[PDB]
């Protein structure tokens, strides 16, 4: 019911007319399950079940936007500390409103 | 340099004159010859010439090509990984598409003109639209995603290049120009934001990797993500440093958010290629942030970590492609007992997964140490944030390994002689870089 | 502290360095710990039986120093009025 | 300090003369300069020839600094391994010099966002000294520790 | 016999799978398990988290009672009946440098205040 | 083609039947509970951040108070 | 000469794990133990040269392992007195375990791969111990972590074993993340990664907390002890190595190598860990789990002693090296008992005719655990207890921990030997060859030599304490032993249930931390990138 397809000698021919099923690469293919396939389809196409609810907005804001806000605040604090550490004047960052034009330290200058 | 460019132009040229039955053999020989030409370019690149090792121009500002530290590493990496892509791909159509893509990408790395960089890099726009949207195994949605994302980001970059060419009169890197404008800085930045997958512009990469062929995935992960750092070191940092220092808190916000949310999204994956593709996105953020510090440590660490990624992620993608050939499945839940059924494949899979988790005997360790040191030079908290959330990667990698490792299976799915030949160079390069020959 | 003055330091700095005595062990007992150290490392496995005189002398001097410490504690505590 | 356009063009001409003088004789160490081109330009990018030359000079200097720091570390390790339990006293000077070399190498080209590298905790120690002086003279109570004689093996 | 022991095979899925079925780890042998034991399903010993919290509430005061007395109620003068180890001046000055040293508690010393402020050092680097 | 959906009952008598099922609903934590536990654990993760914030605020406040006392001393004198 | 031992172990690993097809099961059963025997001779030479004769050596294999700008690190080995002692102990225990695995793992399919894992496992421990700079230590640290991951999950067809390996990996990942943070701090403000220039007299608290958090991972302390109990899923030779020397001791070795710890934190954490480990070992009914909880308690003692005195680091190391021996013996004898009885539960063990050597080794190791006078464990434990009297809070908790330790140790001894036979009437047998006898002879020789040579220089130095204070630990241990022999009830059923659940540290993680982790994953993926940002 089966036969060896591969030939190391190089005399390989595919027996498409052979009564016996070749032991080709498809021999070892996984059989698969109907419900697992539908679970895969459901999980990939989870945007179909997306619904805007106040709970969904709450979750998205509190975790994603919350983490962005926390990271931005921490980065701003670190920049302020580094400016105090280095001796630089308060730097004009994009959303900080500063009446100083200091952006890039002059290498030649001693701070 | 000239030999490398000539060979890069020769590879697509040869396909027109080959017999169409000798195409695979000729393409493999051409790829190895290009690798040797890249080694020659490294030989003729003297470290005494500190700014640029080599510069060649062929009659115009657009035809100005040159190699620096970043360019030389990335070009050697692409020339190293291309032959593996060549052997993995069958058919004159596929060979033609992949050769044209590689020629365009490799010409982009050494280009010193922003407009020529744009012209060469986006020439491979339809080729991926056709490649990822191939008849039976491709998805049109992913091709649309990648094509549209690239088009919008590259058009913004092009507008910034036009403004620079109008104001300065030149857009070549070798001519020193500085600008403080934020619109032009954002125009150059948006390309980097999209090409290096950074949240929320990372959605194109997953769909592309899953529905691209194994050679296509290998090239995409290996060098097309690294094109962002060539653009950053060559075309953004020299001119747009004032804007990166002005926006550094925002840059850190976006980078660390990309790291964290990409790590969390990786946990929800059931497809092996998607797991590797999301690991790539989390890995890109450290590179982008380390370069953005504009320090000696950051640039070197970013280019090193790019080399480490371009040696580790192609191996994982290649192993997954081999397993999919053997099993016709990519779902982790279908795949069990791989340790007993495929000991040789399992050994290399575990080795590369350890590499992706940045264990000491792997290049990712050295690269990560340098990048974290640069972040620590900026601030302690910056490094601490990245170091902690690295544990999320361990969770999903360990869960995947545990799911694959054991169980009951009735199929021997182990790699053949061709497959082992395919990954041997990557394993050797990984070891050699891991012991410190970065 | 003043009432109970420090004892004379027999061991000198060059001797303590030559015996490789850590700074924690340089506590007015260092000469005796030099003796004990040299004899202990002289006898790797019989030091428990052979090296008992040196250990005894070190423990004796340490006991005296501990009594001095307790005396200092009592003097300071009575000065503060706690007793 | 103001630069008129005439002076700027004159310096441009003089830099062209410098480039012509360098071009006359071949030099294999052209990109490893031993001396910088002195200038009073607002931005070094204004004159491209000065920019690249001084950038190469800075690179050479930093490479030398890195190798020098490795040397200093080697003698510090040898001196530590030689003396034994007397290391803290006898290796104070060599550690001092090694840490000074580390700070030079790091701080000269730290970058736009990078902070100063505090090897040996010298800047913190100075800050504590200033704080203690001000608190004592003004009658305030300092919530911070007083300055330390030695905080590391050297500095 | 360690090798060759009989095993039960888990039944194949025959019903629509829940969306979060990735929380279940099944290798094909019958007793599948949650990804983290105790996240759902049977509880070891039939003990909930509330029970464990109440038990810890009972334990913590008794466990913390020895530590709270010495650390908080006691003071350096009254902690122990003796002063810290007395050293020669050259040794004592070096040993007093260590923030994690044991000679910083010598209340007999005239540098006690500075030594105590050294012990309660900086939380983070200033620079 | 597809794998068989029929189970094997050979070992049920040895190792028990598969009749008993899980009681889990395969649903996640409630949004309200998740908010509390994220906003509790994440600060615990970021313990260095609060230490740096505390010390920086202490340093700046002491510096400002020194400056104020210096102004007072340099005004009269 | 100093390099040779690491070469021998890594050669055993490569030979057995890559060419084991040619060598065979017998080929492993020779090349493993022979190579580790040669490494034992080399380690003995190292111990004599460095410890006894005070001659430290530095071997730089190559320079610029990482050379990026100022950041420069080299692959160098410094054998200082701490390193020689840990190397000798580790190689001795690993040679014993390799002798043990020849007969124990014969019924296992991949005995060659197991031997290869064991030898690389030892090699990475020696890399950690002998490193001259922080990066070599990190290399060894991660190597032992990955080797533990590949050894605990050796039985891949068991969901429990692979989940235990995942648990170990994740917890250790968090710990080394904290260590990497501390490493970066120390490089930035000291100028180097080498321990010589690493010295700082004053260090900010953040570095100390990061070091402690990294150390409490491998040296399983409280809130980080979950993995040790689950590590029982692996084969018995793995458990002996991980609990005796390689994994648990590494945190203590790091804390002793760099004295950046704070007295207040270490003492409280150690005393709490010792008490909790003893209480957990009270409830346990597997033979192997009780010994792991005892390992936790001993780690708590060692961590606590650092707070007491300046000699605390020496006392901790002495207890470390003493503990490795009798703990390794306890695991090996327990594993042989399981094989002979085909059982893991203490109830069904009982008196049965056996080998005199194994029963004696079990008795002597348990006596060392209890604190029986004039034994190697006794001295190393009284050095801690007597010197902890100054810290009143620590001393009390350690004395109650001694009581609990005595109780469960005596209970285990009575259940294994004194109790009547409890297993069924079936043919069960494990005949022991001469190789296992050589293994237990090596352990017994280590135990005997520990008495004559000692553990610390200040072991017999006087602690000026009243006699009733000094001899108190013996009375507490004796009372615990007598109560354990009678098998009396010490706690109510509620507290016994609480201790059986190990304090519910894992159930809290399950119900809150893991659910929040996967809800964050749900928000990140389903709601956002495959939700809000996905087209119809
Ligand atoms: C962070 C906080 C948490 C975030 C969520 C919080 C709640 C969000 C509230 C907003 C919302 O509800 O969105 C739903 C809503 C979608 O409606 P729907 O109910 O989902 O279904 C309708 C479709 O048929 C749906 O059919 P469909 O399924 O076929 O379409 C799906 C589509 C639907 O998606 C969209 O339509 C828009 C997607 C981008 C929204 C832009 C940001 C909006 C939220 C940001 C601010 C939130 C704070 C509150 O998604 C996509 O496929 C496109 C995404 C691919 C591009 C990804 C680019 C990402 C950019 C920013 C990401 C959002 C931030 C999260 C991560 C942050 C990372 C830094 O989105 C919007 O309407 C956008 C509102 C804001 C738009 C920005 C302002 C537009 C500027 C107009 C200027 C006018 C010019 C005048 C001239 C005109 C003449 C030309
Ligand atoms: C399917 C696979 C089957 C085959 C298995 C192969 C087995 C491989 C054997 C493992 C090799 C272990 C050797 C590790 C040392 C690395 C070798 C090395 O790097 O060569 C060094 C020379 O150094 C040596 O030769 C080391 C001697 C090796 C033998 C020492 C004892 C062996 C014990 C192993 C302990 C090594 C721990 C090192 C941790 C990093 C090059 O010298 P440099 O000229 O200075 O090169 C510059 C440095 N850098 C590479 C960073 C650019
Ligand atoms: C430091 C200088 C010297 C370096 C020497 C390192 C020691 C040996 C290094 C050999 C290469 C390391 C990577 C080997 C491949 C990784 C995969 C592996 O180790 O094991 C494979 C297969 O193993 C192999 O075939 C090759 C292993 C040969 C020797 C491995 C030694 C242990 C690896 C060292 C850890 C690497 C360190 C990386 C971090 C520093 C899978 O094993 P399991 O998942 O447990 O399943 C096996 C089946 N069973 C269920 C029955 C257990
Ligand atoms: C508060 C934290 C303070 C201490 C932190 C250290 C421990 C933190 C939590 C440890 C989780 C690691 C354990 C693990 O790997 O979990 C699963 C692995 O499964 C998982 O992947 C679950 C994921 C859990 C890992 C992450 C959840 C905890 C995250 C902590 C904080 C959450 C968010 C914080 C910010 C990101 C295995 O557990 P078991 O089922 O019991 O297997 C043991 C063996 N036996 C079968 C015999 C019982
Ligand atoms: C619609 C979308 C948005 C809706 C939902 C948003 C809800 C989120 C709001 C809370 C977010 C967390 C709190 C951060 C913002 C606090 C308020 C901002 C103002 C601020 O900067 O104060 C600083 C907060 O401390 C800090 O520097 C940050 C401390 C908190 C960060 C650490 C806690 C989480 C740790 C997890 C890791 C994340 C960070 C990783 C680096 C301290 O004031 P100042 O002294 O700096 O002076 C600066 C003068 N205002
Ligand atoms: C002064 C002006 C004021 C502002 C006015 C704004 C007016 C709107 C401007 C929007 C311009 C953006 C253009 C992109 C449109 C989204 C793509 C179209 C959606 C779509 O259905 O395309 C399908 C697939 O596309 C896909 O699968 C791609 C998915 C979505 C692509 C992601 C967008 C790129 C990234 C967005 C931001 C990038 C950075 C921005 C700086 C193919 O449709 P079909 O071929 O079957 O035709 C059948 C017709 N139904
Ligand atoms: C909301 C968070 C910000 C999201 C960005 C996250 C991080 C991106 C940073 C990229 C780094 C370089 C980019 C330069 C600046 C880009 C955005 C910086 C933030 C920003 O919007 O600042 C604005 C200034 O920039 C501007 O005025 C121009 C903004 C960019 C324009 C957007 C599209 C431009 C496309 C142009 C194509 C190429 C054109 C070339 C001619 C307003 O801040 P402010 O200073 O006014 O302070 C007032 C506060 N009270
Ligand atoms: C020796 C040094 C210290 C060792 C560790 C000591 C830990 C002590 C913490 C526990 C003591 C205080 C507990 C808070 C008081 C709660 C008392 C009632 C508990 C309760 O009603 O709700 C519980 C909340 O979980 C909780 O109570 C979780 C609160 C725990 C705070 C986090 C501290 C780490 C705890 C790790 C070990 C402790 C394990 C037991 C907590 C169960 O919740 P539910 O599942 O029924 O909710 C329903 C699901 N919708």
């Amino acid at each position: 019911s089966s036969r060896i397809a591969g030939d190391t000698t190089g005399k390989y021919t595919p027996n498409i007319f052979s009564p016996e099923t070749p032991m080709d690469r498809s021999f070892s293919h996984v059989p698969k399950n109907p419900f697992w396939e539908a679970w895969v389809f459901r999980r990939d196409n989870i945007q179909r079940e997306f619904v805007w609810t106040w709970q969904t907005i709450f979750d998205l804001a509190t975790f994603v936007g919350g983490l962005y806000v926390a990271m931005y605040a921490t980065a701003s604090f670190c920049s302020r500390q580094n400016d105090k550490r280095n001796g630089y004047p308060e730097r004009n960052y994009y959303f900080s409103d500063s009446k100083s034009n200091f952006v890039i330290p002059d290498e030649r200058e001693f701070y | 340099m000239s030999l490398y460019l000539f060979m890069l132009f020769l590879q697509p040229l040869s396909l027109s004159f080959v017999s169409r039955s000798f195409s695979k053999i000729s393409s493999l020989m051409m790829s190895f010859a290009t690798l040797w030409s890249a080694v020659y370019m490294w030989f003729t690149s003297n470290g005494a010439n500190q700014t640029f090792y080599q510069v060649v121009s062929w009659g115009s500002d657009w035809s100005t090509f040159g190699v620096c530290y970043t360019s030389l590493y990335i070009s050697l990496l692409c020339a190293f990984i291309f032959p593996i892509c060549v052997i993995l791909v069958q058919g004159y159509r596929a060979l033609s598409i992949l050769i044209c893509i590689q020629t365009a990408v490799s010409l982009s790395i050494v280009s010193l003109h922003m407009l020529a960089f744009y012209a060469l890099f986006e020439s491979s726009l339809l080729l991926f639209f056709i490649l990822i949207g191939r008849r039976k195994y491709g998805s049109l949605s992913a091709a649309y995603n990648i094509s549209i994302y690239t088009f919008i980001s590259a058009l913004g970059f092009l507008i910034s290049a036009f403004w620079l060419n109008w104001s300065f009169g030149s857009v070549c890197a070798l001519l020193p120009n500085e600008e403080a404008n934020s619109f032009v800085a954002f125009g150059i930045f948006i390309l980097l934001w999209v090409k290096a997958p950074l949240v929320p512009f990372h959605l194109w990469l997953p769909e592309a990797h899953v529905y691209a062929p194994t050679a296509g995935s290998v090239l995409l992960a290996g060098v097309l993500l690294k094109i962002s750092i060539v653009g950053l070191h060559v075309f953004f940092l020299p001119i747009c440093a004032s804007s990166i220092v002005k926006a550094f808190p925002l840059i850190l916000s976006i980078c660390l958010g990309s790291f964290i949310f990409s790590s969390f999204s990786t946990l929800k994956q059931i497809d092996l290629k998607k797991i590797v593709a999301y690991s790539s996105i989390s890995h890109m953020a450290i590179v982008f942030l380390s370069s953005a510090t504009n320090s000696g440590l950051g640039i070197q660490g970013a280019v090193l970590y790019c080399i480490a990624h371009g040696l580790i992620s192609p191996g994982l993608f290649l192993l997954v492609g081999i397993l999919y050939k053997n099993t016709n499945t990519k779902l982790v839940f279908y795949l069990r007992g791989l340790s007993q059924q495929a000991p040789v494949w399992w050994s290399v899979w575990v080795f590369f997964m350890l590499g992706n988790l940045a264990f000491p005997l792997f290049p990712n360790f050295i690269a990560e140490v340098v990048c974290l040191s640069a972040l620590f030079k900026n601030h302690e908290l910056y490094a601490y944030a990245f170091i902690f959330f690295s544990f999320v990667g361990t969770v999903y990698s360990s869960t995947v390994l545990g799911r694959l490792k054991g169980g009951v299976s009735s199929q021997c799915v182990d790699a053949s002689r061709l497959d082992v030949i395919s990954w041997n160079p990557l394993v050797l390069a990984t070891v050699v870089t891991g012991i410190g020959y970065m | 502290a003043d009432r109970f003055p420090p004892p004379k330091m027999v061991a000198t700095q060059e001797e303590m360095d030559n015996a490789d005595i850590p700074y924690k062990y340089r506590d007015y007992c260092a000469h005796l710990i030099i003796d004990f150290k040299e004899c202990r490392y002289g006898h790797p496995l019989t030091w428990r039986i052979n090296c008992a005189h040196e250990l005894h002398h070190y423990n004796k001097c340490s006991y005296i120093e501990f009594k001095r410490r307790v005396a200092i504690a009592i003097e300071e505590k009575k000065r503060r009025g706690l007793m | 300090t103001t630069a008129t356009i005439e002076e700027r063009r004159a310096f441009h001409k003089e830099v062209l003369d410098i480039v012509q003088s360098k071009l006359a004789n071949k030099n294999s160490e052209w990109a490893r300069p031993e001396e910088p081109i002195l200038h009073n330009l607002k931005s070094e990018k204004e004159e491209p020839h000065v920019y690249y030359h001084n950038n190469n000079f800075r690179v050479t200097r930093q490479l030398i600094h890195f190798e020098k720091t490795k040397i200093f570390e080697d003698e510090l390790d040898k001196c530590m391994r030689t003396h034994g339990e007397a290391k803290y006293r006898k290796c104070q000077e060599i550690a001092k010099r090694f840490q000074a070399s580390c700070r030079v190498a790091s701080n000269l080209e730290r970058g736009p966002n990078a902070r100063k590298r505090d090897v040996g905790f010298i800047y913190q120690n100075n800050k504590l000294r200033e704080l203690e002086k001000d608190a004592k003279e003004l009658g305030l109570n300092n919530p911070f520790p007083p300055s330390s004689p030695r905080t590391t093996i050297g500095y | 016999a360690g090798a060759g022991g009989p095993v039960k095979l888990s039944p194949p899925v025959d019903k629509p799978l829940p969306y979060n079925y990735d929380f279940w780890m099944d290798n094909g042998i019958y007793p599948g398990q949650p990804i983290y034991d105790g996240m759902f399903g049977s509880m070891v010993g039939n003990m909930s988290l509330e029970y464990m919290a109440k038990g810890w509430l009972v334990l913590l005061p008794i466990l913390s009672a020895p530590f709270v007395y010495e650390h908080c109620i006691a003071d350096d003068v009254t902690r122990n009946p003796f002063v810290p180890r007395q050293y020669p001046s050259e040794v004592r000055e070096f040993l007093a440098l260590f923030k994690n040293g044991f000679v910083l508690n010598d209340y007999s010393q005239p540098d006690y205040e500075e030594m105590k402020r050294r012990q309660s050092g900086l939380l983070t680097p200033i620079y | 083609n597809y794998a068989s959906l029929k189970a094997d009952t050979s070992m049920d008598h040895v190792f028990g039947d598969s009749t008993n099922k899980l009681n889990y609903d395969f649903q996640l934590m409630s949004s309200k509970e998740a908010f509390f536990w994220n906003y509790t654990l994440y600060p615990i993760v970021g313990f260095p951040i609060f230490l740096y914030l505390y010390q920086f605020n202490k340093l700046e406040n002491f510096e400002a108070e020194i400056a104020a006392a210096k102004a007072a001393k340099a005004a009269s004198e | 000469m100093f390099l040779l031992a690491v070469y021998f172990l890594f050669f055993s690993a490569i030979a057995n794990g890559f060419f084991g097809r040619y060598l065979g099961v017998r080929g492993s059963q020779l090349l493993g133990p022979s190579a580790l025997f040669l490494a034992l001779l080399c380690s003995g030479t190292i111990f004599y040269e460095v410890c006894i004769q005070g001659c430290s050596t530095n071997i730089k294999l190559f320079e610029n392992f990482v050379y990026s700008n100022e950041l420069n690190v080299s692959a160098s080995f410094l054998y200082d007195p701490l390193a020689a002692t840990m190397t000798l102990t580790v190689v001795w225990i690993s040679c014993a375990v390799h002798a043990y695995q020849n007969l124990y793992m014969r019924g296992d399919g991949s005995q060659t791969l197991f031997t290869s894992y064991l030898s690389a496992f030892t090699g990475f421990m020696l890399i950690l111990v002998a490193g001259q700079n922080l990066v070599m230590l990190f290399i060894g640290w991660e190597g032992i972590g990955v080797c533990s991951y590949l050894l605990i999950g050796y039985y891949g067809s068991r969901v429990s074993a692979v989940k235990s390996a995942n648990k170990s990996l994740i917890v250790n990942k968090i710990s080394d993340g904290f260590l990497l943070g501390s490493m970066l701090y120390l490089w930035f403000y000291t100028g180097s990664f080498s321990y010589c220039s690493l010295a700082t007299f004053q260090i900010p608290d953040v570095v100390s907390i990061l070091v402690l958090l990294g150390a409490i991972g491998k040296s399983s302390q409280l809130f980080f002890h979950v993995w040790l109990a689950d590590a029982m899923e692996g084969p018995t030779p793995v458990s002996a190595l991980i609990h005796a020397a390689t994994l648990v001791t590494a945190g203590i070795y790091v804390l002793c190598k760099l004295n950046l710890h704070s007295q207040s934190a270490v003492g409280i954490l150690g005393a709490a860990t010792a008490l909790m480990g003893g209480l957990f070992g009270l409830a346990a009914n597997d033979l192997k789990r009780v010994i792991a909880f005892s390992t936790c308690s001993q780690l708590g003692y060692m961590m606590a002693v650092l707070s007491t005195c300046d000699d605390g680091a020496d006392f901790a190391m002495g207890h470390l090296v003493s503990h490795a021996g009798f703990k390794a013996t306890l695991f090996l004898s327990a594993g042989l008992s399981i094989a002979k009885e085909n059982n893991n539960f203490l109830n069904r063990y009982g008196s049965r005719q056996g080998s005199p050597t194994l029963s004696f080794a079990t008795t002597i190791a348990s006596l060392n655990l209890l604190g029986f006078p004039e034994l190697g464990g006794f001295y190393s434990k009284e050095s801690i207890l007597n010197n902890a009297y100054i810290n009143q809070g620590v001393s009390i908790i350690l004395t109650l921990a001694t009581f609990l330790t005595a109780f469960y140790t005596s209970k285990v001894l009575a259940q294994l030997y004194l109790f009547p036979y409890g297993n069924g009437r079936q043919q069960k047998s494990f005949d022991i060859d001469a190789t296992t006898l050589i293994c237990f002879g090596l352990l017994l020789s280590e135990m005997l030599l520990r008495i004559f040579t000692g553990s610390s220089l200040s072991q017999n130095m006087t602690t000026n304490l009243p006699a009733h204070i000094k001899n108190l630990p013996f009375w507490v241990a004796l009372s615990g032993a007598l109560s354990g022999l009678a098998t009396t009830n010490l706690f109510s059923s509620n507290f016994m249930r609480f201790f059986g659940n190990r304090g519910g540290f894992d159930v809290f993680y399950a119900r809150k931390c893991s659910n929040v982790f996967y809800h964050n994953a749900y928000v990140s993926y389903t709601l956002l990138d495959r939700g809000f940002l996905k087209l119809y």
